């Protein structure tokens, strides 16, 4: 049967493997008719320069287009052939080809993903239908208050390096842009050991690697500085009023990962619409559920590789904007020094259920696998992961949260009708208890 | 044209927001 | 590792577990009371039935379960549709009891307290709201009440005017009317069949009563249009296809694959998609097309819902209807047959792998079959599909009568008589 | 429940704050000289 | 310690009720007590037929002691008849806050 530790304890493990040229494999086997093969690169837009920003989520539209060996829309037809799905998207510090698709069609399977990788037809056929379509998205993009306002939030907190930019850049680069740079871009970034291999599925380890199958693959970091500061873009038209604030945190690999998972599990989340109402343990859920203070908000957490933000997101009617601040800066303050051994327990727990639960199905797990490797190392720690959370205890909290929260400089980012989101000044003054 | 994974639409409120579908 | 045990009583509620080897445990609890049990007096009563699962049970204060199910980590959920109503519930693989413990409490036994239902009662609109800004869904729900008389039209959301008409005794009738022991489906996944089947006798054994299946839907000619200011006009065309359980209800699905586009590749505009594309050629700038099937137990519906500007809506709807009629005149391609079949085989798979996803399409089975088909029956009855028999099955939607909703600025578009 | 936590360490030295306030705010014993202190 | 002296409690009691003047006025035993939290939640849940009467015999209760008369007193409440609404909802609200109270101690 299984019992909670005995269920970590049987899970197929992380299999590993090395090709000579500096890519790599990696694979799990479910015993499932169906698999997911994907390609995570880790060649980002915090390397991209100033006149190739917005590159590589342009590169991202052609390789679908047709290719080298299979020109413009012969390519498509031979992955709705299998019926097979297939997908792409980016991130700052990612790239991502997969595929999901029967464990039958697997051969033809990566020898397509493989070409798509390296060679891809450029033809300024495409190159205008595609600047368009960005010039499309571009301008949309607007419409939409939640991707634009952390925009404003890289952008107010890095200001200075090539991580503050924006994932598509400005829109004058993306007319200007010509396929002599993108084969550069191209050429740079794509070798090994850059690339990584995953998988999961039917495939057993061995009838991969085989058919890791005679292809190739190819022949920086510097830290960031942090800006307390503020932007405001005030807008009086819109019906309500975005905010969001943040504080910089560690990176990828670093012990004090787990703690401030578990704190943002603490403080919680509220929404309209869930069935929680005035009754819930959320003590931002019980409170600005009373009164609709807010109409939504979610705590976030993003680690880059050196570096990593904390903050919370909410939306909220302007009257209403102060009394979410002060009510806000009571949690984390409560945190870093009233804080308690009961309530831990029910932010452990959900780290256990959130953590597990987001392991069904195949591809959430290869998609875990492909950052995992170019991130942690291959450590794929499941078990350990329980064994890392019983690490936690009271003053655990207290000491990690004392370092980041207690008398920093946030970082504000707004979205009109900010007006009453209070002077700056007073935030700075807001994160330290006087006692009172 | 959707149902798209599955016959018509869905609606699921319990906390985590709600959910459409087609 | 074990397969599927379901297990009758004399009760007649299904029951049937799995064992599995992960932390992740899970319950499920479906019954066959629907929206299609609202009468007319009756309306609105599921969409706020829907929304009560956190009120004070008859054993246990609404405050200590909601305190309570956090603390362990567990997570409850509900879910809808126009026929089957489902309790979900899931936690960790050690809790579930406690949890297993409130999930009765809430079906078996609810008390509606007038003071506690009235504060509820404005939570509707905010519900009703944010469903409706993807007008995709408010197409629908005219549809369906276009195309028939009696039952399937009602509304999954309470009309506006029904709002502060919600009486408790409404409640607490329908509950035990449509609720019966004859009618109910309890699914667990992860947990050991006995302790399961212990539980689900004792409490779950009520009546008798059952079912009242007076809806025949009657299907029946109709249309609705409606003006509003956007400027994308919305569109459905369709005419009635068979009901669940038949190969034509398989033969439509086969027949969709082939016209009906999901994207297959990311920003890709399919080509393998006849209907996409027989349009795209003769026609300009952005559109949208897709072919619409869904099927419930007495009947089911065949269609497609097309999006467009104000100029193209009366082109892009003609274009794409003859195209079917070509179909229709016999054009066919067997490779495309074999391709479609590769798609539904494909679809349905990776549909089901999901344990959730999964875990629905059990029971789907069970309030209906009472049985379970493993998925190589259901491939071995993919492949039955005859070719004559897809043309003969669309020679039915375009031979018999239609219906058709549209919302949006109107107009250019056309009317079912242009048709 | 009751944990007093750092409360606890916190009060403490504020107790000790005020204590050597009146001190300070007053005389008296002056208190042993230790550093210079009039005659 | 009380056997007959409780025999001679409801001489007190049950007549004590008649040395107070609430009886007098035609108000009740519920509607005179002291305003507090609970009952601020325990008035709400009162359906009309009960809390408009609950109303009139305060509305009716008031004046008369701006114009210092009281009742005829045939008219006056029987102690025999005593109205106890309030219990069964008051109860209620008691009971569902000591959970919170004591399920929040830990």
């Amino acid at each position: 049967t299984a019992t909670y530790a005995q269920a970590l304890q049987s899970v197929p493990e992380t299999q590993v493997s090395q090709l000579d040229n500096g890519l790599r494999v990696a694979s799990e086997q479910s015993s499932q008719p169906t698999c997911t093969v994907g390609v995570w690169i880790d060649a980002g837009s915090r390397y991209e320069s100033e006149k190739n920003n917005g590159a590589g989520y342009f590169v991202e539209h052609l390789a679908f287009k047709g290719t080298k060996n299979r020109p413009g829309n012969a390519l498509e037809k031979e992955v709705e052939s299998m019926g097979a799905h297939l997908n792409a998207y980016s991130t700052r510090e990612h790239t991502a080809y997969y595929i999901k698709a029967l464990s039958k069609d697997l051969p033809k399977a990566v020898e397509l993903l493989a070409d798509i990788v390296q060679n891809c037809s450029l033809e300024d056929s495409q190159i205008e239908k595609e600047r368009d379509v960005i010039l499309q998205e571009l301008q949309e993009n607007d419409t939409s208050m939640r991707d634009v306002v952390f925009n404003y939030l890289h952008a107010t907190a890095f200001q200075g390096t090539p991580l503050a930019q924006s994932v598509e850049g400005p829109s004058e680069n993306v007319r200007k842009l010509s396929r002599a740079d993108l084969t550069e871009y191209l050429s740079r970034h794509y070798k090994a050991p850059r690339m990584v291999l995953a998988a999961a599925g039917g495939l057993e380890h061995r009838q991969l690697l085989d058919l890791a199958q005679k292809h190739f693959s190819g022949l920086t970091l510097s830290p960031c500085r942090f800006t307390g500061s503020q932007i405001c873009h005030r807008e009086d038209g819109l019906p309500l009023a975005h905010v969001a604030i943040a504080v910089e945190g560690p990176g990828w690999a670093h012990p004090d990962n787990v703690a401030l998972q578990v704190a943002n599990a603490i403080i919680g989340h509220y929404d309209c619409t869930y069935g929680g109402g005035a009754h819930l343990s959320s003590p931002l859920a019980s409170i600005a559920a009373t009164n609709k203070l807010c109409q939504s908000f979610q705590t976030f957490n993003i680690c880059y590789a050196d570096t990593g933000l904390l903050g919370a997101h909410f939306v909220c009617d302007h009257m209403s904007i102060d009394d979410m601040m002060f009510v806000l800066q009571g949690q984390w303050m409560r945190l870093c020094t009233s804080a308690t051994e009961s309530e831990v327990l029910r932010g452990k727990n959900l780290l256990r259920n959130a953590l597990v639960s987001h392991l069904d199905g195949t591809t959430p797990v290869c998609e875990d696998i492909g950052r995992s490797l170019l991130t942690y190392g291959r450590r794929i720690p499941l078990a350990e992961w329980e064994s890392r959370i019983a690490e936690v205890d009271a003053r655990v909290v207290r000491e990690v949260c004392s370092k980041y929260f207690y008398d920093q400089c946030p970082a504000v980012a707004g979205f009109g009708p900010i007006e009453q989101l209070p002077d700056y000044n007073r935030i700075r003054s807001g994160m330290f208890w006087l006692r009172f | 044209g959707q149902a798209a994974g599955r016959p018509l639409v869905a609606s699921v409120s319990l906390n985590v927001p709600a959910s459409v579908r087609y | 590792p074990q397969d599927l045990e379901f297990t009758r009583l004399p009760n007649g509620l299904v029951i049937a577990s799995l064992e599995n080897y992960a932390p992740a445990s899970r319950i499920g609890l479906f019954i066959k009371a629907g929206s299609r049990y609202e009468n007319s007096n009756n309306l609105g009563t599921s969409h706020l039935l829907r929304l009560a699962s956190s009120l004070t049970t008859k054993g246990a204060s609404s405050f200590k379960i909601t305190r309570g199910i956090e603390a362990v980590g567990g997570k409850l959920s509900v879910t809808s549709t126009r026929e089957n109503m489902a309790y979900t519930v899931e936690c960790l693989r050690d809790d579930v009891d406690i949890l297993m413990e409130f999930l009765l409490n809430v079906t078996t036994a609810p008390e509606f307290r007038r003071w506690e239902v009235a504060a509820l009662q404005p939570q509707l609109r905010i519900d009703k709201a944010v469903a409706l800004q993807n007008p995709q869904a408010h197409v629908i729900e005219n549809l369906h009440a276009a195309a028939y008389r009696n039952a399937l039209a009602n509304s999954l959301y309470c009309p506006d005017y029904r709002i502060g008409k919600v009486t408790p005794v409404e409640l607490h009738d329908y509950v035990q009317n449509h609720f019966t022991s004859a009618r109910m489906a309890l699914i667990g996944l992860g947990v050991s069949h006995p302790v399961l089947k212990q539980v689900a006798e004792q409490f779950l054994n009520i009546r008798g009563g059952l079912g009242l299946s007076g809806a025949k839907a009657k299907y029946h000619g109709g249309e609705i249009r409606e003006q509003n200011g956007d400027s994308l006009v919305h569109a459905a065309l369709v005419a009635e296809s068979a009901a669940i359980g038949s190969a034509e209800a398989n033969a439509f699905s086969v027949l969709q694959h082939v016209l009906g586009a999901g994207p297959h590749v990311k920003r890709g505009s399919n080509a393998t998609s006849s209907l996409y594309q027989a349009v795209a050629k003769g026609v300009h700038q952005p559109f949208d097309v897709s072919a619409f099937n869904a099927s419930y137990s007495d009947s089911g519906l065949f269609g497609f819902y097309t999006i467009s500007q104000a100029a193209s809506a009366g082109d892009v709807i003609k274009a794409a209807y003859n195209q079917v009629k070509t179909i229709a005149q016999g054009n066919l391609s067997n490779p495309d047959v074999q391709a479609a079949k590769n798609k539904l085989k494909a679809g349905y798979l990776m549909s089901v792998e999901s344990s959730e996803g999964f875990l629905d399409e059990v029971g789907s089975q069970a309030l209906a079959a009472g049985s379970y088909t493993p998925p190589s029956t259901v491939l071995q009855q993919i492949d039955a599909v005859a070719d004559a028999d897809v043309i003969n099955a669309a020679k039915k939607f375009v031979s018999g009568r239609k219906s058709m909703a549209a919302s949006g600025n109107l107009g250019h578009t056309p009317f079912i008589d242009e048709l | 429940r009751q944990l007093a936590r750092n409360w606890v360490p916190t009060a403490s030295l504020w107790g000790a704050v005020g204590a050597v306030g009146l001190v300070w705010a007053t005389d008296w014993r002056l208190i042993l000289d230790w550093v210079p202190y009039i005659n | 310690a009380v056997s007959a002296s409780s025999r001679w409690l409801e001489g007190i009691r049950k007549w004590y009720y008649n040395a107070a003047g609430f009886n007098k006025l035609g108000l009740m035993r519920d509607d005179t007590i002291h305003e507090n939290d609970d009952v601020k939640e325990a008035i709400r849940r009162l359906p009309e037929n009960l809390y408009n009467d609950r109303v009139f015999r305060i509305k009716r209760a008031l004046d008369l002691s701006m114009r210092q008369q009281i009742l005829p007193k045939e008219q006056w409440t029987k102690y025999e008849e005593d109205k106890s609404y309030l219990e069964p909802y008051l109860k209620e609200v008691i009971r569902e806050r000591k959970e919170r109270e004591e399920w929040a101690k830990k």
